């Protein structure tokens, strides 16, 4: 991990939100790379 | 005051120098003692490519006492009961359930931490804890038909990431 934490509430929230965020996308990204393979045999 | 303050610290500790792989915290301050987890399926096991959201609930005396911890998703691994409630030592005080766990393993005190249940997770994902069946179907299956378990868990894995969203 790497961000500071930030000092107000809100901002702990978005940033947290931000993180999932990234990390739901990028994973998504990754599967959607598996399945292209796996169709393309078919 | 000592939960609320204990579990900023860990909030603030995993936020700026926790594991790869993890993303966990309260998604809302006002119930601080819920957490919201992602949980990155490791290389190497069938659980890789999936993510996988999950809740830690704390007790108002935390940290002397555990967290529970839920996955909130169709699951499909021996320590983790079809509910989706994880059965790993680290979350069960000295004494308590000693016929489900090896007694060399960790267990709940007060300078355990988040990111090491976690990191427990992790690890019982790669390899699955024998004496904590939880799920009599898949300790079956890990233990007679890897393979068959290794192709439910991918497809669970990637039905279950086609439900996740941001939110
Ligand atoms: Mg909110
Ligand atoms: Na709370």
């Amino acid at each position: 991990n790497r961000s500071k934490l930030p000092s107000s509430k809100k901002e702990r929230e978005e940033l947290f939100r931000k993180r999932k965020e990234e990390m739901i996308l990028a994973a998504r990204k990754r599967m959607e790379g598996k399945i292209k393979g796996e169709k393309q045999d078919k | 005051a000592m939960a609320l303050r204990r579990l900023m610290k860990e909030y603030k500790e995993l936020t700026e120098n926790g594991p790869d792989g993890i993303t966990a915290g309260p998604s809302n301050e006002d119930d601080f003692f819920t957490w919201d987890c992602l949980i990155q399926g490791p290389d190497g096991t069938p659980f890789e490519g999936g993510l996988y959201p999950a809740t830690l609930k704390f007790p108002s005396d935390y940290p002397l006492g555990p967290p529970t911890l839920k996955f909130e998703c169709e699951f499909f691994h021996p320590n983790v009961y079809k509910d989706g409630t994880v059965c790993i030592s680290i979350l069960h005080a000295p004494g308590d359930d000693p016929n489900m766990y090896e007694s060399s393993s960790e267990r709940w005190s007060p300078v355990q931490s988040v990111e090491k249940i976690l990191l427990s997770v992790m690890s019982m994902l790669a390899e699955p804890n024998d004496e904590s069946g939880a799920n009599i179907d898949a300790c079956k299956m890990w233990r007679e038909d890897r393979e068959e378990y290794c192709r439910v868990v991918r497809r669970l894995a990637r039905k279950t990431l086609g439900l996740l969203v941001p939110r």
